[PDB]
């Protein structure tokens, strides 16, 4: 239940890493 | 609906996402050419399958982790995804890469959901994902031309190599 904090934390960071990579990938 | 007409973009999103999960659940590019979402749906599907799977390629271990925590089994599964969804956007970073990741995870779940023969939930899953997303970030989608901008920014492949 509350341990999902660390799970969703990953999902957030994974999303940021995608945006980060694709951002520089373009410009 | 709730605020203005966000349902227009919702129609595409609901179908585009569904086509992606249906294609991922089977593991074969069998998904029929979505006409409901229009041309943007076609462009988005290309992007969604390549970028969405890419998210899984680099951090599948994370999806496997969350998959074991997600209480997906009964109709409550849509509530389960909502539970993580709300928390995933708690820091407010709605950056495009994160949305693709949400779909990426939902689709990863859909794949195992397919192997466990719980396809009756994968169908409304994409719907649940797209509904919440559009109702909370209706303005955000509009700012990037919806899927039109999503495709334009993510239709290109890596240039650095990896």
């Amino acid at each position: 239940p509350a341990d999902l904090k660390d799970e969703c934390a990953q999902l957030r960071r994974i999303g940021d890493k995608v945006n980060l990579r694709q951002k520089l990938l373009n410009m | 609906g709730p605020l203005g007409s966000e349902d227009d973009l919702y129609r595409q999103s609901l179908e585009i996402i569904s086509r992606y999960l249906r294609e991922q659940a089977t593991g074969s590019k069998d998904s029929k050419p979505l006409g409901e979402a229009g041309a943007a749906g076609r462009r988005a599907l290309e992007t969604l399958r390549r970028v969405g799977d890419g998210v899984q390629r680099n951090h599948e271990t994370a999806f496997q982790g969350m998959l074991r925590k997600l209480d997906i089994k009964n109709e409550g599964d849509v509530k389960s995804f909502s539970r993580v969804m709300v928390h995933v956007f708690k820091d407010g970073v709605t950056n495009w890469g994160r949305i693709v990741t949400l779909i990426s995870f939902g689709a990863f779940v859909a794949k195992h959901l397919k192997s466990v023969n719980q396809e009756s939930f994968i169908e409304p899953l994409a719907e649940t994902i797209t509904d919440v997303l559009v109702r909370t970030k209706r303005d955000w989608l509009v700012k990037q031309r919806g899927w039109d901008g999503f495709v334009e920014f993510f239709h290109v492949q890596d240039l650095e190599g990896g």
